[PDB]
């Protein structure tokens, strides 16, 4: 019995990109022109890209003209789907389906799909970070030296910029680099030393630049 | 660039009967012409090809015919296994397009929805999420429309919702609907409502809670 | 001049599989063999596999034999890594590299990179669901028909099973396909509707089993 | 097979010094040796070939020799732009191996980090989630442990760190640990502790603070 076997589905942010494989048993692809198919939400099936023997011919929906790429490897029977830019509307369940027949012709249908595997595309291509203060300890060392910064988490993509008292205050600060957490979104700290004896007098605020959003937040850190 | 016109969209019909399912091709693309059966959750199986051909191992209450433009797939005889969606497809050497499939389904009268709405529990809200559910219960056709409201503002974006199949005992649909809120903006709002329309109510009903209460 | 540029990095959970995708701008790769690189957290490099010209052979680091697979497109100047299985080492930065050298001889080093793709393998292979009750409304009708149910929430991957008081409770019960969050875990429902005039009297337990994670959950919904 | 093996694997110097990372193979690999340089977040750039070759564009101060089993980069006054990663490596027709890598610092003297920890905001914490933030400041050199403890049970799986990269005036490191809790895990505990492990330190420092003060 002819099986066919996707791999590479998951979560995708809008802009993103994703590729598929598509592996074989018990035939050879190399006689065979392959396709991918892919079923949106509504339950219409639409033609993505179709990849002919020898890779003579690449064709691909309108759609998905100029962003999607397919690929064939004969010797190990390996389909792929490279898919950029992602879309919303690619959204879909994505079939790999071999063109076929009991004797093959120029034109056959499909006579073979595999189970599919699901291609989800999320709205936002971007998110704005939240702030958290990081408040100086209030057991200090009376005379100096004191440690305060900005927490910036859950935002996405990278970068984002960091200054303190819109650039006039320079020394002491170290901006670390953003670590990816298991949710998808990035996060960093940044932090400064200052005089102990400055809290009270000196106002410390941070000034987050998330481009890629064109989001903007100062945030004022105080004790306590 | 042909675009294939399936119909109709929704084919509700009874064990024994024979069905049609009518393809038409925005242009003649001879007899290039494919029928696709496919269930919930599986991959397509291929019925019919060359317009009437029918695959090995498919069984011949499966006809189809037509050329040009007009294409029909017929069932005679409609069994429990056939209740799913059917796909035409024109297939040339390189490309091919689909119709945009037709659901069968089994036949029975209007039914209107029993509607619940549930507040989030406190254990979740504890942990800093609100999730309220929205339950529409056995109705027909599946055409059913869910609109959440907080304070009378309509939502978009932050709900989701899957449905059941048809129900074996008494051919109805039930669907869920989750609308999903940070503890911070559940506590924002007081009035929560879940707005139901469907062909079996005479106009939309509301169920709605307060929070607190 | 010679650029090489990867796809397909992305965070998955063990177990998981990701393909990727490298390209390249000035030059073909028909004359080049292919190679994947990967460098570690800890700073090192390792190799990961190579693709020879006209795929006559492909090569795999030890640590990922079997579970790889490379491939070549010389018609569009692509080369995929196929990841299955995939593990918490297998966590990398993964370039793509070609051999090559002013004039090409048998043996030549790595001289043109692409700028690398992140790849990241979270820990948990499996996540147990989070189950709360969905408790039936005070105002119901009075005489019969009531709806409670439970939300099982938060679980990875498919499926959960749900029955009702260990199986007793089956007519009026539904429980509905998951939904995909954003979170990319997943979530349903499952709700039985029951005689009005059963609240207090007759105890409704939801048994959840999330097998993939050999967890087990059994909720009371009582009134309010 | 080969087994590569570098040394050292951190190498600290100074602006003009001469340097020698060596790399030696586990048998013969003749010349089949290539040094490559890569800096933090970039992708690696080729130095050297076949043990001695420079490629075209390396400056002269970059030198290989050796052969059989050990070979030596050396590069001749050292200049600010070196501070970075070698990676020795045997490249053979369909493969290669790499050597662990050698990290070139700027040297100096042993510093002491200070240590610093912030409890979550309140803002943050009523959204269901808890960050706990430690900071290592100015230290040197770049190896730390940091494990924290909350109602001293260490925790594991929870915390990621971030390490800046050497500073332009005074060359030290510094470093941040966050550990994330639920809200609901965050509240069945009390004290909450990062203890801080460098060759600095003459024993561990453990900074701590009481959930609500």
């Amino acid at each position: 019995e002819v099986q066919l076997v996707e791999s590479g589905g998951g979560l995708v942010k809008a802009g993103g990109s994703l590729i598929l494989s598509c592996g074989v048993s018990n035939f050879r692809i190399s006689a065979h022109t392959m396709n991918w198919v892919r079923r949106v939400p509504g339950g219409g099936l639409e033609w993505v890209a179709s990849i002919s023997t020898s890779s003579t011919y690449r064709d691909y929906a309108d759609a998905v003209k100029g962003r999607f790429t397919v690929s064939r490897d004969d010797l190990e029977d390996f389909v792929y789907l490279q898919m950029h830019k992602m879309r919303v509307e690619d959204t879909a369940i994505y079939y790999c389906a071999r063109k076929g027949s009991d004797r093959l012709s120029d034109n056959d249908p499909f006579d073979a799909w595999g189970p599919g595997t699901v291609v989800t595309v999320s709205p936002a291509s971007t998110k704005g970070p939240s702030v958290f203060p990081l408040a100086p300890s209030s057991k200090s060392t009376s005379g100096g030296t004191a440690a305060l910064g900005c927490l910036v988490k859950d935002y996405f993509p990278e970068p984002v910029t960091v200054s303190w008292n819109s650039g006039a205050l320079t020394s002491g600060v170290h901006t670390f680099p953003a670590v990816l957490q298991s949710s998808g979104l990035y996060s960093l700290s940044s932090v400064v030393t200052v005089p102990s004896s400055s809290l009270g007098t000196q106002t410390y605020i941070c000034n987050v630049n998330h481009k890629p959003s064109n989001t903007k937040v100062d945030k004022k850190v105080e004790p306590k | 660039d042909v675009v294939m016109t399936q119909s109709p969209s929704t084919l509700s019909a009874s064990v024994g009967d024979t069905i049609t399912i009518t393809c038409r091709a925005s242009q003649s693309i001879e007899t290039w012409l494919a029928w696709y059966q496919q269930k919930p959750g599986k991959a397509p199986k291929l019925l019919i090809y060359k317009a009437s051909t029918l695959k090995t191992g498919v069984p011949s209450r499966f006809s189809g015919s037509g050329s040009g433009t007009e294409f029909t797939l017929t069932i005679s005889g409609l069994q429990f296994d056939d209740f799913a969606t059917y796909h035409c497809q024109h297939y040339a050497g390189y490309s091919a397009t689909f119709g945009q499939g037709t659901r069968v389904e089994i036949k029975r009268t209007v039914a209107a929805p029993s509607v619940f709405i549930f507040p989030p529990s406190d254990e979740q809200l504890k942990s800093g999420t609100a999730s309220v559910v929205c339950l529409l219960n056995n109705f027909y056709p599946r055409e059913a429309k869910v609109q959440w409201k907080v304070d009378n503002a309509l939502q978009s974006g932050n709900s989701q919702e899957s449905v059941t199949e048809q129900d074996s005992k008494d051919s109805t649909y039930s669907l869920s609907s989750t609308l999903t809120l940070s503890k911070a903006d559940y506590e924002k709002h007081k009035v929560y409502a879940c707005e139901v329309t469907h062909q079996g109510l005479s106009s939309p009903v509301t169920k709605s809670f307060n929070r607190g209460e």
